[PDB]
RNA sequence: AGCUGCUCCCUAGCAUGCUACUACCGC
RNA sequence: GCGGUAGUAGCAUGCUAGGGAGCAG
């Protein structure tokens, strides 16, 4: 810190003492500049001490309040960041059993229960259109979760059982399309 | 944490004594605090004297001491003026540009929206400043409408008329449908659901929204919603494209919109066009012929 | 590879829990059970099948708009 | 006494709240954990000392990215910190030598 | 520290110093105006620095007693709350059956784990599964603690009302199953 | 939403102590 | 030329108080 007013007075006193010691004339005339220069570092290191601590005071307070602002802005967005992070990890995971059901849900095949894992036990998969039917169900076998299921109880949305052979392209616009195709694992 | 009103510089300071508590940058916030009576500023923490039992609310009297903001006599020996360099202490300190002409936004902040010149200011100042003029205008008068008396019914004379008492201290609002009341049924627990009525003098004739039977002692209020600051300006900038982009013209047209078709030829080629809408010339005919010209 | 499964199971149960799934006691019991089996698993295959069984719970719901959050 | 390395790594990864998914806000917990996970540095098993070294490098990255973030939000940096001792082993070595300096 | 008897005296001493320094008459004048600034400095040493400490002391005392006043207000509030809780919960217990059960004790001291047993006006059962339900709360009425209770308002974990016909054997796996049956004391 | 115990970091205060500069006093 | 006292600044140690976080039972 050199841009303070007392630095100029200290510099003048230092120049005076440099001239005195370069001339080396008196004993008391230079001693004046130990009663006027040794003071010159009393209103200098008193004014240049408090300001230097004030600088770090301001810095510490600013850092504290910046951290508080970040803490208030983070805990108010968790239920978007959690989902983003989850899906990034999932696409990093790279497992076909997952990608199959993720794509299927991205176009509509949302299961209506927990996908069972036993060789027995029931599954129900909504199918809202026909092009979706083309990829998943072929004949009697249901392909989902990279597994082989058996088709048993196709039904329309008005709770009327619809037979399997009926399902075709021309007669497709004759059914309540949100089918619920119950099946069992291999 | 965002951008101030005039400068749009990233900031963290919000004027406490101001109507709608907007963001202000350090120099910009100081310019407001000295050019208004709005002497309260509210950053990520409140700028008040945190020593016990103090009442000072102006920022100039405040000084920083340790981990707080202190008044004149409550400070420790180590202190620092919050109001220095014409910019009050705040986050995003250097990244403040200040506004050359602040007195407009000082006037809006000190405005009571009483005279026509208030509205002239509300529409003459700049883009987000005039959006804020609308914000403050509305905010003021919803703080106004509930400062009137409550329409407490006293007697049930007959259908379509009642007797109305009003609370002592605050006046009676005008007797038209301009001030739409809303009622709730007072019970042993709370007040619930009458509906929106408007009252005129009989006796007090009540125009109710729905059919309903009232009793003695039920009262209605002029409710307000929670008014939350907009995002976009009043309307997007104008841009005249070469051709009708993004739209597919029709094949043939009916007669009753011919004078309209040679109109939609141009609203389709740029984005917006103000329509001199003289009363009852086929205005909603104009509206439907847009779809007749472009069905999809 | 398995560590990815454990971490993503933790994240999945976090998002499910904040999705107000704990208001259906049997559903929450199943989810918690599956979580604890995944965390205590020692081989990668049963971890993956319990993983897809757990993911099906979130997929069945209609709160997480999927076509958006998979913007790639 | 050295701890169980899985315990240290699990404390590193799994936390509560949301404050601690961001190292900058905390830092100090990494200092304490590196203090606790020091004696693994003298373990003949290779994959134990790397935990301590990872913690040191992570503290360094945390500090010199916090300084950058504060520099880009504001326009000056932490005029003086004397924080280098945190990412050097001399600080942590002091706590297992018989001369108390409380 | 500007309105003390010493600011005037130091100002007068320095005024004489500057006036006679501009005059600059004798070396003894400089000695006198130095030995005047070197004594009137003691005046501004204690008159404006020990009183600078009394302010710190007085402020410390004032805040301490402010804190103690708040301490003694919170006590009144907690006392009022506790006494109100006592006097409002007492109102539910004093049935006549309590008098009948206490007046018949040899002394008047009855055990605590028999007061709700022979006086409570409402029972709460919690059943983990249907098997335990069948041996405890089957039907609309059941007997516990040598009394007769009648069932109403059966609920489950999600606290939704469940009618009595639903709990069969085959329907059981479709219910949240810490079922909490509450019953009234029939007479 | 418990009882301890150890350790790090920040700030405040008092006291102590140390050192430096200035003033007064005689010797 | 010494001593002492009064001041001011800087430094250290320690004790108390307040806040944050981590480990062990
Ligand atoms: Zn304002
Ligand atoms: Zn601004
Ligand atoms: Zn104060």
């Amino acid at each position: 810190f050199s841009s303070l007013p007392s630095y100029a007075a200290f510099a003048t006193a230092q120049e005076a003492y440099e001239q005195a010691v370069a001339n080396g004339d008196s004993e008391v005339v230079l001693k004046k500049l130990k009663k006027s220069l040794n003071v010159a570092k009393s209103e200098f290191d008193r004014d240049a001490a408090m300001q230097r601590k004030l600088e770090k005071m301001a810095d510490q307070a600013m850092t504290q309040m910046y951290k508080q602002a970040r803490s208030e802005d983070k805990r108010a967005k968790v239920t978007s960041a959690m989902q983003t992070m989850l899906f990034t990890m999932l696409r990093k995971l790279d497992n076909d059993a997952l990608n199959n059901i993720i794509n299927n849900a991205r176009d509509g095949c949302v299961p209506l229960n927990i996908i069972p894992l036993t060789t027995a036990a029931k599954l129900m998969v909504v199918i809202p259109d026909y092009n979706t039917y083309k990829n998943t169900c072929d004949g009697t076998t249901f392909t989902y979760a990279s597994a082989l299921w058996e088709i048993q109880q196709v039904v329309d949305a008005d709770s009327k059982i619809v037979q399997l052979s009926e399902i075709s392209m021309d007669n497709s616009p004759n059914l309540a399309w949100p089918l619920i195709v119950t099946a069992l694992r291999a | 944490v965002g951008a101030c009103v005039l400068c749009n510089s990233q900031t963290s300071l919000r004027c406490g004594a101001c109507i709608r508590r907007p963001f202000l940058c350090c120099k910009c916030c100081y310019d407001h605090v000295i050019s208004t009576s709005h002497k309260l500023v509210l950053s990520v923490n409140p700028y008040v004297c945190n020593a016990p039992g103090c009442d000072v609310t102006d920022v100039t009297q405040l000084y920083l001491g340790g981990m707080s903001y202190y008044c004149k006599s409550h400070k420790p020996p180590i202190s620092f003026p919050l109001c220095a360099n014409g910019q009050v202490f705040g986050l995003y300190k250097n990244t403040c540009v200040g506004s050359d002409n602040v007195t407009d936004f000082n006037a809006i902040a000190t405005c009571d929206w009483t005279n026509a010149g208030d509205y002239i200011l509300a529409n003459t100042c700049t883009e987000r400043l005039k959006l804020f003029a609308a914000e403050t205008l509305k905010a003021t008068e919803e703080t106004f409408k509930l400062s009137y008396g409550i329409a407490t019914v006293r007697e049930v004379l007959s259908d379509r008329e009642l007797h109305l008492s009003w609370e002592v201290g605050k006046p009676r609002p005008p007797l038209n449908r301009n001030y739409v009341f809303t009622g709730y049924r007072v019970t042993k627990n709370s007040k619930v659901q009458i509906g929106e009525y408007t009252f005129e003098k009989g006796a007090v004739v009540y125009r109710g929204t729905t059919t309903y039977k009232l009793n003695v002692g039920d009262y209605f209020v002029l409710t307000s919603h929670t008014v939350m600051p907009l995002s976009a300006p009043t309307l997007v900038p104008q841009e005249h494209y070469v051709r009708i982009t993004g739209l597919y013209p029709t094949l043939n047209i009916s007669d009753e919109f011919s004078s309209n078709v040679a109109n939609y030829q141009k609203v389709g080629m740029q984005k917006y066009s103000t329509l001199q809408g003289p009363p009852g010339t086929g205005k909603s005919h104009f509206a439907i012929g847009l779809a007749l010209y472009y069905p999809s | 590879k398995m560590s990815d499964v454990k971490c993503t199971s933790v994240v999945l149960l976090s998002v499910l829990q904040q999705l107000r799934v704990e208001s259906s006691s049997k559903l929450w019991a199943q989810c918690v059970q599956l979580h604890n089996d995944i965390l205590l698993a020692k081989d990668t295959t049963e971890a993956f099948e319990k993983m897809v069984s757990l993911l099906s719970v979130l997929l069945s719901m209609q709160g997480a708009v999927d076509i958006n959050k998979l913007c790639e | 006494p050295y701890p169980d390395p899985s315990r240290i790594l699990g404390a590193g990864c799994f936390v509560d709240d949301i404050v601690k998914t961001d190292g900058t806000l905390m830092i100090e917990r990494f200092v304490s954990l590196a203090i606790d996970a020091y004696p693994l540095t003298k373990h003949p098993n290779q994959e134990y000392a790397d935990v301590f070294h990872l913690y040191l490098q992570y503290i360094r990255k945390l500090h010199d990215e916090l300084t950058g973030h504060m520099l880009d939000m504001y326009s000056v940096m932490l005029t003086n910190d004397n924080t280098s001792r945190y990412w050097e082993p001399e600080f942590y070595e002091a706590m297992y030598t018989p001369h108390t300096v409380l």
